[PDB]
């Protein structure tokens, strides 16, 4: 019973994880959306083509 | 009366080695009535613990 309980803690503890993850990554979207800059654009594409 | 010496002692081994057979079947009875108990409270208590 006991090793039940643990396990079903750490399958919570898990799908926690599960849970923020996925939202997390779609408010990184919006952080994007909304925070993006064409010199920063240019400098992504001038540090990729520098070491491709 | 020496031939009933046989007969003697048919008067008492075979019937205390069936009598041993009866006192076998009950404390087996007895057994199996305490295994059944035991799991029957065992299962009980991880109900309880598990709902807690």
């Amino acid at each position: 019973a006991q090793a039940e309980i643990e396990a079903e803690r750490k399958r919570a503890r898990e799908e926690l994880r599960k849970q923020v993850a996925i939202l997390a990554v779609a408010g990184a979207e919006k952080i994007i959306e909304r925070s993006v800059d064409e010199a920063a654009n240019s400098d992504i594409v001038d540090k990729l083509v520098a070491e491709l | 009366d020496l031939d009933l010496a046989k007969a003697s002692a048919t008067d008492q081994l075979k019937k205390a080695k069936a009598e041993a057979q009866v006192i076998i079947e009950q404390a087996n009875a007895a057994r199996s009535q305490i295994l059944d108990e035991a799991k029957a409270e065992a299962e009980q208590e991880r109900t309880k613990i598990v709902a807690q």
